[PDB]
RNA sequence: AUAUUGGCGAGAGACCGAUAGCGAACAAGUACAGUGAUGGAAAGAUGAAAAGAACUUUGAAAAGAGAGUGAAAAAGUACGUGAAAUUGUUGAAAGGGAAGGGCAUUUGAUCAGACAUGG
RNA sequence: GUCGAAUUUGGGUAUAGGGGCGAAAGACUAAUCGAACCAUCUAGUAGCUGGUUCCUGCCGAAGUUUCCCUCAGGAUAGCAG
RNA sequence: AGAACUGGCGAUGCGGGAUGAACCGAACGUAGAGUUAAGGUGCCGGAAUACACGCUCAUCAGACACCACAAAAGGUGUUAG
RNA sequence: GCCCUGAAAAUGGAUGGCGCUCAAGCGUGUUACCUAUACUCUACCGUCAGGGUUGAUAUGAUGCCCUGACGAGUAGGCAGGCGUGGAGGUCAGUGACGAAGCCUAGACCGUAAGGUCGGGUCGAACGGCCUCUAGUGCAGAUCUUGGUGGUAGUAGCAAAUAUUCAAAUGAGAACUUUGAAGACUGAAGUGGGGAAAGGUUCCACGUCAACAGCAGUUGGACGUGGGUUAGUCGAUCCUAAGA
RNA sequence: GUGAACAGCCUCUAGUUGAUAGAAUAAUGUAGAUAAGGGAAGUCGGCAAAAUAGAUCCGUAACUUCGGGAUAAGGAUUGGC
RNA sequence: AGAACUGGUACGGACAAGGGGAAUCUGACUGUCUAAUUAAAACAUAGCAUUGCGAUGGUCAGAAAGUGAUGUUGACGCAAU
RNA sequence: CUAUCUAGCGAAACCACAGCCAAGGGAACGGGCUUGGCAGAAUCAGCGGGGAAAGAAGACCCUGUUGAGCUUGACUCUAGU
RNA sequence: GCGUUGGAUUGUUCACCCACUAAUAGGGAACGUGAGCUGGGUUUAGACCGUCGUGAGACAGGUUAGUUUUACCCUACUGAU
RNA sequence: UUGGCGGAAAGGCCUUGGGUGCUUGCUGGCGAAUUGCAAUGUCAUUUUGCGUGGGGAUAAAUCAUUUGUAUACGACUUAGA
């Protein structure tokens, strides 16, 4: 009879069921529209996230408080090596939907891949691709063919790629494998920039620079089975409530004489597949230099590496994609990385941001300095030491 | 003498048995079907295993709110267990079998499990002190078994 | 001459047949309950006869498996027969949120009624 | 709450069912109390509730009349065999 | 709620009203063949997507007694008068 | 007239549903077609009625035979029958070469209550027909006694801080013994005795089927034995409320 | 031993180490704790919780049956050597 | 009791151990009861008042009695409110 | 410490038959009927919508020519006096 | 489509006042929601007052104190093989 | 056998070259009964097991152990020649 007074319903309902994910790599279910009149390129990429940190810079927002003006800023960094190329997909329009065709791999195929394909790699003969090999012994012929095919009658085109995941510091030896959709010009100047790439390499600078917003796709840290104050917000019950208070007093009226579909209960948190937009990118990482974590204001030689390393996760070896704020997934687990699905004019969008100095200091602890050689200038020579 | 319904030859099986014995008919019951037509020496090692806690018993009938476990793929199953008391009472009896087929004068090696079953046996009443000075039963549900081993017949 | 659900001694029954007949066919006013007056059960049947399974064998044993006794162990001091509910095994079949039933037929299983005519 | 007194308490003794005992709650009087427990009178009475055991064949209703401390019941006439 | 006459339900299944005590049709031994009632005949569903003259177009049409409701008042919609 | 406005309610829905627009809608008319336990003809069962007929003539005279009509049913009435314990009579009835009883998607008879038979199982008695007699038929009564399920290998076996190593014994050891460690009770005790009450629980040996809601080689258990010594400790004597 | 102490805590003599056990640490629980800022806005109601607390010294209101109120309130102090 | 020295200003360091204050209603107080839903403002109480009775008596017990309670009493008493 | 999983041990309540809904009608709130939606083995932890969930032949109310506790210038009596 | 609030007094729904606010709309779902809570009110037994009554007792008068049981089943729902 | 085309589920379509059987385009030579006057008659295509002769290819998943990006148990994610 009309309840008391209102209040809004707690939880989304489309985010539902809230179960657990099917993989623990989240599917893009959505690539860019493709423009064919711009060079070929991946449209997402993979990587492993590895920690966050601090930024400092200053604003670029003409009629804001802090405008010229000095903002600290949370940001992620995933660890994000070179992904390899070795196939390609071609896809069908079909009153039923789109349709794989066929797949055309690639000759050689590392262990790195390999791996993916098997349950058991230690005791396994790794037959792996060994007889689709044997296709590129003829002068081309049955890839050949299949390549023409997908030029045919294809209407969309993905890579297959895979981590290296071998370039960081997990223990995972089996590298993840995506499909990614070739947004570059014609139908034919796809797959040639697919065949032309088989086993070779591609890096986040051919994907993704700076200022560019980009979303993030990813399955949520898990936290098992979970009661319904937590998992949804629901209020706690008094304090003399018998039989417990993290319940929900009243489950559903008489009629319908049926718990209903939207009704809190307990269960299930985390491990949920999320996309999540308008990420900016802040600093594309290059492996190679010695200067990662370095400014043009701060020039002292440091990496993005923490002091002490990024806990749980390790170092960071390898090219980098700097993310604003934060990411769905924890340390460790994959993450595919996608191009905007849209335009945005946000100017909170088009501010292009130069840092000015990264907070390099532990994590692992409340860190006092960036850099090995302050903390010795600080403290002066020790017991140890000489 | 009188075992239930037999379809083997009796010249080419040795039989035994057990009754009034101690042990859980439904869970005994699961591990007897556990091995009903294997050959003598794959039950044996595999019950033996079941103490192992290497392989598991699946439970079939009797088995509403039993745990689950991974032991289970094996035999297509999620709810198994490893009911020690059922396999020792068992295997004692395979044993009897065994050294009986073998006075008898049959190829061991030959030998499979022909015939096994469990009955129930007469109930044993203890005694349970309910709250609201009440009283209910506290009963052991003893378990009859009895097996047979056979050569296996060669084309 | 009359009375007699008590005592003794007898002759009977269109009575009952072990949930019946007295509460008790039995170590029954017993076992047990209650402070106490009181309350008060369950419980009969191996076989003609123990001939109650010598002996061998597996077992720690209880027992099992042979053997043996017996007209019978489809009588093993759990014991005549041994129903039902309920249960194991074997064999047959069916099963998209009950099952079961009615008329009809397919299909499978099963079962019949027929018999006497010259060689 | 109270804790050196209208104190707590063992045993012995006394009070017995329309009776006791009650610093009074109809409290307590052997898990029983606005009348204990036990047997008998007792198969207490019930216009009220429940059940009421085999087949088939034929016929086949009334809830209306009169009277009743009559109104969930009877007598009475009708309907029925 | 309460009377009058009659027919029903109760006590009674069968066919129709999707459904349903009470409407409509029709009351019943076991059956075959025919014909019908009330009600139906696009498909569910047995039976003319039959014949004939009009009417109606609803950004809320309408579609069958008991019956599962609609009224005053209005319309330069359209029809006949 | 039809159509439109007037026309607002709570799970998502109802010309029965689908769907239908010169209808599959509304008004009217013409034919054909579908179909009840009803109507028409016939077989069969029964009930009721009318008639014929043991005249000497084999087997029912409450019978045989011919003819017509009818058949719903609660409560209730009557009738004809089926089944059970025991009784008189009779088949000189069945039977250890197998009575009765039980089991049997085997057979036959009856509209039915039921009857009959095969196979199996069993082991000492038992039928039919005319009559007699009743402690004479079950689905129910929160019926009585007993037996059994689903629930379910489920609820549970979570108060009292806490256990560990090794040896020994044993078929067998988380749980028994000895050793070591770690801890508790902390003298308002988990210490040492008694009163009520119990009655052998004490002690030794043997010992594990049941019992100790896991276990058991351990026990306050099971079997077998042993044990309680007074002039001085009590009773006993005394008197108390009372009896 | 601490201490006002037959309190609490720790120990000696004596006595137990007996209350099914193993593996994990989801929800929700039972029992124990803690929370930035606010401080009863929660609720029938401060329910529950929190805060105070020994001792020495100082200090101490209305009223009063002159006995009390009163540890009123409010303060300072406290180890070791 | 006093003084000096000393420490991350701590020191009844665990244990132990009153929160306080201003009022209204209400029973003076300590005490009592609904064992197992009520501990209260109810019952009690000291205090106050009233009633009966000089023993051949008052109140009470018993079926009855050569019976019994108060009474080992006697109004500063016993009995009843 | 539980719940949870394992060895051992192992109950109880309750049960016409059962277990997905929407509308309809219906004893006027169906798991079963009618018309639709639909509909795929076997399952584990949670849960408190629903089984008008279960738990004592409704304790309220009314009826019965059914009680009992209690009161009184109701009726009829009685120990006593 | 989406929101519709914080509080003082009251057991309250209601009422009313303070205050904020875009706004502080009205209703249903067994007068939604007690094996979800709470138990303040009402409405068992204790108790005080007022009115009524000779009284036992009564009050649609005021007041205080008064035990809130079970899910492990099926379905539903949430998660999980 | 020569060319081509068909990706909506193309798994099919057209086309070139001979080879081979049939040809009812036409003209001849034979056959059929008795299956007795209908019953009874052309055998289609699914699977699945076995048999031969040829061509062919020569792995993995689970249990267990391990990780903790996961977790009540299952499950998830790693790792091990
Ligand atoms: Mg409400
Ligand atoms: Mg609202
Ligand atoms: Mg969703
Ligand atoms: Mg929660
Ligand atoms: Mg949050
Ligand atoms: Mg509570
Ligand atoms: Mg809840
Ligand atoms: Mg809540
Ligand atoms: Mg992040
Ligand atoms: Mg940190
Ligand atoms: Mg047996
Ligand atoms: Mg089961
Ligand atoms: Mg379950
Ligand atoms: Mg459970
Ligand atoms: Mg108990
Ligand atoms: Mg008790
Ligand atoms: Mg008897
Ligand atoms: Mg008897
Ligand atoms: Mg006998
Ligand atoms: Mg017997
Ligand atoms: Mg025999
Ligand atoms: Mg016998
Ligand atoms: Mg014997
Ligand atoms: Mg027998
Ligand atoms: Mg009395
Ligand atoms: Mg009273
Ligand atoms: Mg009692
Ligand atoms: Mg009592
Ligand atoms: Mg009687
Ligand atoms: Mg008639
Ligand atoms: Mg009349
Ligand atoms: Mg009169
Ligand atoms: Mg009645
Ligand atoms: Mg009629
Ligand atoms: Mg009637
Ligand atoms: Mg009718
Ligand atoms: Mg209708
Ligand atoms: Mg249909
Ligand atoms: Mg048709
Ligand atoms: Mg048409
Ligand atoms: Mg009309
Ligand atoms: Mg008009
Ligand atoms: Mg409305
Ligand atoms: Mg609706
Ligand atoms: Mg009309
Ligand atoms: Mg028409
Ligand atoms: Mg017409
Ligand atoms: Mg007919
Ligand atoms: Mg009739
Ligand atoms: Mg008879
Ligand atoms: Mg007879
Ligand atoms: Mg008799
Ligand atoms: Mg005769
Ligand atoms: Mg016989
Ligand atoms: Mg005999
Ligand atoms: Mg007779
Ligand atoms: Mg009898
Ligand atoms: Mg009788
Ligand atoms: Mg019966
Ligand atoms: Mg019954
Ligand atoms: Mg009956
Ligand atoms: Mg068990
Ligand atoms: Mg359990
Ligand atoms: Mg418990
Ligand atoms: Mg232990
Ligand atoms: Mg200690
Ligand atoms: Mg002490
Ligand atoms: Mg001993
Ligand atoms: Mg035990
Ligand atoms: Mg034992
Ligand atoms: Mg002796
Ligand atoms: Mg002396
Ligand atoms: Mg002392
Ligand atoms: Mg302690
Ligand atoms: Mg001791
Ligand atoms: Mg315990
Ligand atoms: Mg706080
Ligand atoms: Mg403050
Ligand atoms: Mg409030
Ligand atoms: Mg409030
Ligand atoms: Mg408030
Ligand atoms: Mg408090
Ligand atoms: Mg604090
Ligand atoms: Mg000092
Ligand atoms: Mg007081
Ligand atoms: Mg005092
Ligand atoms: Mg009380
Ligand atoms: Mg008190
Ligand atoms: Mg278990
Ligand atoms: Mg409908
Ligand atoms: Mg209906
Ligand atoms: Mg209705
Ligand atoms: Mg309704
Ligand atoms: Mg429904
Ligand atoms: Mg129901
Ligand atoms: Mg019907
Ligand atoms: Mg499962
Ligand atoms: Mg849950
Ligand atoms: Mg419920
Ligand atoms: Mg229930
Ligand atoms: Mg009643
Ligand atoms: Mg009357
Ligand atoms: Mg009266
Ligand atoms: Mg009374
Ligand atoms: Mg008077
Ligand atoms: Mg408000
Ligand atoms: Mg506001
Ligand atoms: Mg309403
Ligand atoms: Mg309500
Ligand atoms: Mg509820
Ligand atoms: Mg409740
Ligand atoms: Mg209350
Ligand atoms: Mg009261
Ligand atoms: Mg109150
Ligand atoms: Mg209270
Ligand atoms: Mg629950
Ligand atoms: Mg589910
Ligand atoms: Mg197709
Ligand atoms: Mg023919
Ligand atoms: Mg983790």
């Amino acid at each position: 009879s009309h309840r008391k007074y209102e209040a809004p319903r707690h939880g989304h309902l489309g985010f539902l069921p809230r179960k657990r994910a099917a993989s623990i790599r989240a599917r893009v279910k959505a690539f860019p529209k493709d423009d064919r009149s711009k060079p070929v390129a991946l449209t997402s990429f993979l990587g492993y996230k590895a920690g966050m940190t601090t930024i400092v810079r200053d604003l670029d927002r003409p009629g804001s408080k802090f405008h010229k003006r000095e903002v600290v800023e949370a940001v992620t960094v995933v660890d994000t090596p070179p992904v390899v190329v070795v196939g390609v997909v071609g896809y069908v329009e079909t009153p039923r939907g789109l349709r794989s065709l066929t797949t055309v791999w690639a000759e050689h195929l590392s262990d790195e891949v390999k791996r993916r394909f098997y349950k058991n790699w230690y005791k396994s003969k790794k037959k792996a691709f060994t007889k689709y090999s044997a296709k590129y012994a003829q002068d081309g012929a049955g890839i050949e063919r299949e390549l023409a095919r997908i030029k045919k009658y294809a209407s969309v085109v993905r890579v297959l790629v895979h981590t290296q995941i071998r370039k960081t510091p997990l223990a995972q030896k089996k590298a993840h494998l995506a499909e990614i959709q070739l947004n570059g010009g014609s139908i034919s100047e796809k797959v040639d920039w697919a065949r032309e790439h088989f086993e070779k390499t591609v890096a986040v600078d051919s994907v993704f620079e700076q200022n560019e917003m980009i979303d993030a796709i990813a399955v949520t840290k898990g936290h098992g089975f979970e009661g319904v104050t937590h998992r949804w917000g629901t209020k706690k019950l008094p304090r003399k409530t018998h039989r417990g208070l993290r319940k929900v007093a009243c489950i559903g009226a008489c009629h319908p004489a049926h718990v209903m579909w939207s009704v809190a209960r307990a269960g299930q948190r985390g491990y949920h597949s999320r996309t999540s937009i308008n990420h900016k990118i802040y600093r594309v990482g290059k492996g190679d230099d010695e200067a990662n974590g370095a400014t043009s204001f701060d020039r002292t030689k440091k990496t993005i590496t923490p002091m002490g390393g990024f806990v749980h996760y390790g170092e960071i070896k390898n090219d980098f994609i700097m993310v604003k704020g934060c990411i769905p997934g924890n340390r460790k687990r994959i993450v595919t990385l996608r191009k905007s699905l849209y335009t945005n004019t946000s100017r909170k969008a088009l501010e292009e941001v130069s840092l000015k100095w990264i907070d390099t200091a532990s994590k692992f602890g409340k860190g006092r300095f960036q850099t090995p050689a302050e903390k010795h200038a600080f403290m002066g020579t020790l017991k140890k030491d000489l | 003498a009188r075992y239930g319904a037999t379809s083997t030859n009796p010249a080419k099986s040795a039989s035994a048995r057990g009754s009034y014995l101690r042990v859980s008919f439904k869970n005994t019951r699961e591990t007897a079907q556990a091995i009903n037509g294997w050959e003598l020496t794959k039950a044996q090692k595999y019950l033996e295993q079941v103490l192992d806690h290497q392989r598991a018993i699946p439970f079939r009938r009797f088995n509403s709110s039993i745990g689950r476990t991974a032991q289970g793929k094996e035999f297509g199953v999620t709810k198994a267990r490893w009911p020690a008391k059922s396999v020792k009472f068992v295997q004692g009896l395979l044993q009897n079998a065994a050294a009986n087929a073998e006075a008898k004068g049959l190829d061991a090696t030959k030998l499979y499990v022909s015939h096994i079953q469990v009955n129930q046996a007469p109930k044993q009443r203890r005694r349970t002190y309910r709250a609201h000075g009440r009283i209910n039963k506290y009963e052991s549900s003893p378990s009859h078994i009895e097996l047979v081993v056979t050569e296996k017949e060669e084309a």
